Formats: structure tokens, C-alpha cells, sequence
């Protein structure tokens, strides 16, 4: 027999067998994610260990069929995702020591706690410390204290660990016959054999600067409006014509522009749209919330949700009798089986929640009939922007009269629409920047640009050019700002927000001119679309059995990451930028205080 | 008056595989199809070649009862012309079935916390069954061209376990099939509705 045929039987035996093992194991993480409890600790340690053995056996038998006489693209991609050896390529101690500096670079993040100076007895850690502080906190020298003693208690310690691991890395990249680790995180976006939708790894960078010089003048508007807001309130600290300060970003990194808020309101005389009070009036609880999440699912054409959903999800925190994190998560355990946990109150931005999270159910319900390897997302955004359209078709004006919410009576003037339009621009445009600085500054240490005596240097001088944050303490090299973030302590990518960031807007102006929407995308509702509907689920069906390229054609029509929609929802706020900024400076100089 | 055992074949404790699947011969009784209906969540009900309202009034030689479980998505391939691992290698019914198709989710009874794995599948065969077949053979097919000796590479056991558990989605529930097949032979007619 030919190899394909034993191919498709071996990956058939491997898709029976994963399927029960990836759902004990995600059954073993449920039961102790919705109940904290040493017993069920140990249960999903010894189901991870039993997933983890079984993916590494099945890997080492999946070597023998040779990718090049494979002509199936499903089992080509399937036998490709097998095949992976990952650090099973690595010698036993080279893949015990990343595994310990991996550990131990997570625990100095999770562990690591600021003390006062005047009062070493008083510490603060991290989520209730340091971020509440940046959050809400608009004293100079405290956020100063706070942003410095952040990076100089936890940084200048990753750095001895994080060089290793970029070395180890890279020694376990180009051993899985790649350039470096920055090639490995891009195969994801990496199409190969199919003809006219090929993509290659470096094309990503390409796109991603092309993207950006576009967004370019956007971010520049917004960034001359923010500085300007921040030195009409923080007098004698910020400059017309320099960058902003690290610390006064209204974050801890600077990544989410959404605490600045308070400060950089349009129209503060005019509260924004806070549905809170009329569900507190009208009784709503969390069951409520998810109906009308459900409703608004089925309105555009996609199936309601199951009753195992109902019975087996945790809609509510369970109290003080059972320990559970409550962090909204979309749980797909195989098998039929959805759920989710969330600890749902009364409150609009939890609604919006449970929309974005019963989009990624109704993703992954869509993708079920597709084999084990290929029940994902065609890429690893895929999935934030379904959930991203979801939760602005969701809090639209028009949706909450149409539900009941909003009076009826409810005017939507022009300001109360620009007022929403910076906020969704502070929240979006303002991490786009910063996750292109991170990406590229991590792309090009990896590829060898930045060996070992200029990171933070290069990072300083990147940021300055990209974001224009400028440094209020002059860091020298034993310093390491990257290391800082979560994301790049625990080893995950971060050009995944980049691109769900663009793939959101492509959605929802593909989806809202399959609606027909006459006016504003802003104002654009899916609701009560069933063309819409059926032209989404034409690629949630999809999964990874095809390439991202042809599921982006499918809904937009392109190949390729598109900016002009985000452009085109920003539309009437950049106007309403332009003129602001016509009496003032726009742009940034990289010259200023130390 | 003779009742048919049509109780022992649907209220039975234990059903048997699908490749495994018990053939029961009904013969000189009655055949009171109304008591069928005591099982009220019938998930389907679809007769081939024959009406349900004039089952009670045709009478037949021998009627074959064929019993098994199947998961929920499976039971669409309980079908003339289907295809499919179940009506392939498993279960097949001819292109000129006459009977019908009893099926109800059971997952009260065949589910069980850390999986029910008392119940298998044949996914692996040399060829698809014929109509009416059946095949309990354990030996381990040769997908590769080695000799098959031992399990390994290329060499797979063609049965596979279910593993019923009850927090599973509607189509992965366990559910218990029932084929009766209406003969009628060249012998008199032994089995008739109630009259």
C-alpha cells in the first residue's frame, strides 16, 4: 500500500485515541479550575502527564511517513503537525535547564513583590500593588517610584535567565530546521503548497510594517491629542514636542491606553453609555445575560447553545464554599462537550464579556467536525476577532434599544459617538504600536541584530521611534524592559494581538456590508443578518484544514491583513482629531530628559 | 394470546457491541408493536419498506431483531445506501432493507464517569462488510507491507472503544439501536399484529 493510505490510518488511530486523552485532561482542568482543591491538582497533573506522554509517543511514530510523498493537504498538515519533535530535539540537560529557567523566569513574575524603601516592612505585589497603582494614582513621583522599582526589583534578574533562553531557543529552532525562534513563532502564518495563497514566514514582516505605515498617521493624531490632554494635567512634565513618559501611560507597560480616559475625555459633561443600572433595575442575572448573548447568536444565523452548555458551565462564582479563578475563559473539552467559566455580575462590560466568549464557543462548536490537529482557529487570531466583533455588534447603541436597555427615546448625538470612538481608539490603536515594537524588538534579538550588548539600548531607541514613550530614568544595559512583560516572561507571542487586532475591523466591514449598513461602521449592527451569519460560519467551519489566506478571502475578500477598515471605522474620529491638532504640534522628538 | 420478547430485546441490561451485534429470532408470537412506544424519547423512528401504522396489520415468518449501541452522529449510517465506519465495517443494511430503525439516547444507562469503554467499534478492515454481516475477528490488520506480528508501526487493533461518559455532547452519547428486520419466507406467516 501506498504511504498516504497508512498515513490516514495512523492519524486516524491518533485522532480516536486524542480525543478521549485531550478530554480527560481538559475535564481534569475544569473540575480544578471551577474547584481549587489539592485532589484535583494532583488529577490534572497526572492527566497532563498522561496527554503529554501520549503526544510525545505518537510524535516519535509519526516520523516515518515522509512529508514529501503525502499529496493530501488535510494529512500533509495533520502529519506536519504531529512530526513537530519541539525540545525533544535537545539533548535531557539542555531541555532541563529550559524548562528550569522557564520555571523560575514564571515564578520571579508570579512571586515578585515591590517593598517601600522608607518602610521595608510594607510590600505590595504586583495586580493589587503596582497596577492599582498606575491604574487610578496621578501623582509624579509614586508612578515613577512604582514603574522604576518594578523593573529594577524584577528586571536585572530575568536578564541572566532570559539570554540563556534566547540561546537555548534558538539552539532548539534552528535543530527543528528553522532560521531562529522568531521563524518558529511565525510558521504559523506559513501557507505552503497550495497555489496563489502561499505565504512565507518573512512576508509576515513585511505586511506587518506595510500595516503599520499606514496606521502611521492615526496613531500620530491620537498620540499629539493624548500628549496634549496629559500636559494640560500634568503641568511642567511633558513636553509639546517630545514623547510621553513611560510611567504616566496609565499602565504598568504603557500596552493599553484605557485608564487614560479620565483624562483625555472628549466631553466630560455627557456620561458615556452604561447600561449597568437599567439591568440592575430590570432584575438581570447572569442567565439573563447569556439568553440574550445566545439570542443575539441565533439572530444572525448560527445554533443555539447546547444543554450541556446550561447544565455543566459556571455562570456564577459558586461563593466562599468552592476556590475558583475567576478569569472569563471559553472552554472546549471535545466530544460535544462546551462550556464556560466565568464570574459573571451585573455589569455591561461583563455582558460584553459573555458575548466575546460565546463567540469563541460558537468558533469552536464550528469547527468540530474537523479533525483532532485542525479543531483551531486558522490562526492564532482568528479567534480574539470573532470574539472582537461579537462584543462590538454587541455594544452598539442600536443593540441596546433593540434588547430593551437603552429608552427608546435615546438620541445618539455626535458626541456621545466620538467620546466612544476614543475610547475603543485608546483601547485598540494604542496597543497596536507597542505589540509592533515588542514583536520586532524581539524578532531581531533572536535573529542576532541585538547579540548582547546593545538590548536595551535598541529597545529604548525602537520605542522612542514607534511609540514615542520616552524614558523618565535613564536605564543602562544590566536593565531589561522586556522581561518585564508577561507575555515575553512566559514564552508566548505577541503578534497574534497585532493581527486580530487588523482581522476584527476586516470582519466587521466585510460582515456589515454583507448586512447591508448604511452609515457609520461604528453604528453597524449583524443583528437579525442571516447573510452575515452564513458568510461568517463559512469560515468558522474551516478550522485549519484550509489556509488563513483562503478563510480571509471567504469573508473579506483578501488575502492579506487589510488596515483600511480599521481606517474606514476610525474615519470620523481622525477628522475629529485633525481638527483638534490643527492649533498644535503633531509628531515626536527622540531627544529629551534622560 | 403470545407477546412477542420484544421487552427482553429493548429493556435489556447490557446491549452488545456493534461489531458484536446480538441477532435475536422472533418467531411464533404476536407482535404488539404499540409496546414499543413505552420508550417515549425516541431520538428516531424511520422504517424502510414498510409503514408503522400498517405494521400491526402484515404478518411475517421470522423477524430479526438486531441490537446495539452507536454513538449519536452514527446513527444516521443505520441506513440503506449509508457509508461510513459502522455501515462499513460494522453494521451494513442492504440497498432493499425491509423494517425499521429504533433508536433512543441512553445515557443515563450505557454512560459512566471515567469512561465506559465495555463497548467497541470496528474501524479497520480489509473490506466493507456485506448486508447482514458480521465479523468478532481480533486480528491486528496490516496497514504497512511488513508482516504484521505484534502491535506497532503500522500495525493497528481494528477494534476501537467508545468510552461513554455523560458530560458528553448530544452526538457522542451512547445510543441504543434496534433493527427489526421482517422476513417473509416461503414458511407460514408465524408472527402477526394483535388482532
Amino acid at each position: 500500500s501506498t504511504i498516504e493510505e497508512q498515513a490516514k490510518t495512523f492519524l486516524d488511530k491518533f485522532n480516536h485515541e486524542a480525543e478521549d486523552l485531550f478530554y480527560q485532561s481538559s475535564l481534569a482542568s475544569w473540575n480544578y479550575n471551577t474547584n481549587i482543591t489539592e485532589e484535583n491538582v494532583q488529577n490534572m497533573n497526572n492527566a497532563g502527564d498522561k496527554w503529554s506522554a501520549f503526544l510525545k509517543e505518537q510524535s516519535t511514530l509519526a516520523q516515518m511517513y515522509p512529508l514529501q510523498e503525502i499529496q493530501n493537504l488535510t494529512v500533509k498538515l495533520q502529519l506536519q503537525a504531529l512530526q513537530q519533535n519541539g525540545s525533544s530535539v535537545l539533548s535531557e540537560d539542555k531541555s532541563k535547564r529550559l524548562n528550569t529557567i522557564l520555571n523560575t523566569m514564571s515564578t520571579i513574575y508570579s512571586t515578585g513583590k515591590v517593598c517601600n524603601p522608607d518602610n521595608p516592612q510594607e510590600c505590595l505585589l504586583l495586580e493589587p500593588g503596582l497596577n492599582e497603582i498606575m491604574a487610578n494614582s496621578l501623582d509624579y513621583n509614586e508612578r515613577l517610584w512604582a514603574w522604576e522599582s518594578w523593573r529594577s526589583e524584577v528586571g536585572k534578574q530575568l536578564r541572566p535567565l532570559y539570554e540563556e533562553y534566547v540561546v537555548l531557543k534558538n539552539e532548539m529552532a534552528r535543530a527543528n530546521h528553522y532560521e531562529d525562534y522568531g521563524d518558529y513563532w511565525r510558521g504559523d502564518y506559513e501557507v505552503n503548497g497550495v497555489d496563489g495563497y502561499d505565504y512565507s514566514r518573512g512576508q509576515l514582516i513585511e505586511d506587518v510594517e506595510h500595516t503599520f505605515e499606514e496606521i502611521k498617521p492615526l496613531y500620530e493624531h491620537l498620540h499629539a491629542y493624548v500628549r496634549a490632554k496629559l500636559m494640560n494635567a500634568y503641568p511642567s512634565y511633558i513636553s509639546p514636542i517630545g514623547c510621553l513618559p513611560a510611567h504616566l501611560l496609565g499602565d504598568m507597560w504603557g500596552r493599553f491606553w484605557t485608564n487614560l480616559y479620565s483624562l483625555t475625555v472628549p466631553f466630560g459633561q455627557k456620561p458615556n453609555i452604561d447600561v449597568t443600572d437599567a439591568m440592575v433595575d430590570q432584575a438581570w442575572d447572569a442567565q439573563r445575560i447569556f439568553k440574550e448573548a445566545e439570542k443575539f447568536f441565533v439572530s444572525v444565523g448560527l445554533p443555539n447553545m447546547t444543554q450541556g452548555f446550561w447544565e455543566n458551565s459556571m455562570l456564577t462564582d459558586p461563593g466562599n464554599v468552592q476556590k475558583a479563578v475567576c478569569h472569563p475563559t471559553a472552554w472546549d473539552l471535545g466530544k460535544g462537550d462546551f462550556r464556560i467559566l466565568m464570574c459573571t455580575k451585573v455589569t455591561m462590560d461583563d455582558f460584553l464579556t459573555a458575548h466575546h466568549e460565546m463567540g469563541h464557543i460558537q468558533y469552536d462548536m464550528a469547527y468540530a467536525a474537523q479533525p483532532f490537529l485542525l479543531r483551531n482557529g486558522a490562526n492564532e487570531g482568528f479567534h480574539e476577532a470573532v470574539g472582537e466583533i461579537m462584543s462590538l455588534s454587541a455594544a452598539t447603541p442600536k443593540h441596546l434599544k433593540s434588547i430593551g436597555l437603552l429608552s427608546p427615546d435615546f438620541q445618539e448625538d455626535n458626541e456621545t459617538e466620538i467620546n466612544f470612538l476614543l475610547k475603543q481608539a485608546l483601547t485598540i490603536v494604542g496597543t497596536l504600536p507597542f505589540t509592533y515594537m515588542l514583536e520586532k524588538w524581539r524578532w531581531m534579538v533572536f535573529k542576532g541584530e541585538i547579540p548582547k550588548d546593545q538590548w536595551m539600548k535598541k529597545w529604548w531607541e525602537m520605542k522612542r521611534e514607534i511609540v514615542g514613550v520616552v524614558e523618565p530614568v535613564p536605564h543602562d544595559e544590566t536593565y531589561c524592559d522586556p522581561a518585564s512583560l508577561f507575555h515575553v516572561s512566559n514564552d508566548y507571542s505577541f503578534i497574534r494581538y497585532y493581527t486580530r487586532t487588523l482581522y476584527q475591523f476586516q470582519f466587521q466591514e466585510a460582515l456589515c456590508q454583507a448586512a447591508k449598513h448604511e452609515g457609520p461602521l461604528h453604528k453597524c449592527d449583524i443583528s437579525n443578518s442571516t447573510e452575515a451569519g452564513q458568510k461568517l460560519f463559512n469560515m468558522l467551519r474551516l478550522g485549519k484544514s484550509e489556509p488563513w489566506t483562503l478563510a480571509l478571502e471567504n469573508v473579506v475578500g483578501a488575502k492579506n491583513m487589510n488596515v483600511r477598515p480599521l481606517l474606514n471605522y476610525f474615519e470620523p474620529l481622525f477628522t475629529w482629531l485633525k481638527d483638534q491638532n490643527k492649533n498644535s504640534f503633531v509628531g515626536w522628538s527622540t531627544d529629551w530628559s534622560p | 394470546t403470545n407477546l412477542c420478547p420484544f421487552h427482553e430485546v429493548f429493556n435489556a441490561t447490557t446491549f452488545a457491541s456493534v461489531y458484536a451485534w446480538n441477532r435475536t429470532r422472533i418467531s411464533n408470537c404476536v407482535a404488539d408493536y404499540s409496546v414499543l412506544y413505552n420508550f417515549a424519547p425516541f431520538f428516531a423512528f424511520k422504517c424502510y419498506g414498510v409503514s408503522p401504522t400498517k405494521l400491526n396489520d402484515l404478518c411475517f415468518t421470522n423477524v430479526y431483531a438486531d441490537s446495539f449501541v452507536i454513538k449519536g452522529n452514527e446513527v444516521s449510517q443505520i441506513a440503506p445506501g449509508q457509508t461510513g465506519n459502522i455501515a462499513d465495517y460494522n453494521y451494513k443494511l442492504p440497498d432493499d432493507f425491509t423494517g425499521c430503525v429504533i433508536a433512543w439516547n441512553s445515557n443515563k444507562l450505557d454512560s459512566k464517569h471515567s469512561g465506559n469503554y465495555d463497548y467497541w467499534y470496528r474501524s479497520l478492515r480489509k473490506s466493507k462488510l456485506k448486508p447482514f454481516e458480521r465479523d468478532i475477528s481480533t486480528e491486528i490488520y496490516q496497514a504497512g507491507n511488513k508482516p504484521c506480528k505484534g502491535k506497532g508501526p503500522n500495525c493497528y487493533f481494528p477494534l476501537q472503544s467508545y468510552g461513554f461518559r455523560p458530560t458528553y455532547g448530544v452526538g457522542h452519547q451512547p445510543y441504543r439501536v434496534v433493527v427489526l428486520s421482517f422476513e417473509l419466507l416461503h414458511a407460514p406467516a408465524t408472527v402477526c399484529g394483535p388482532k
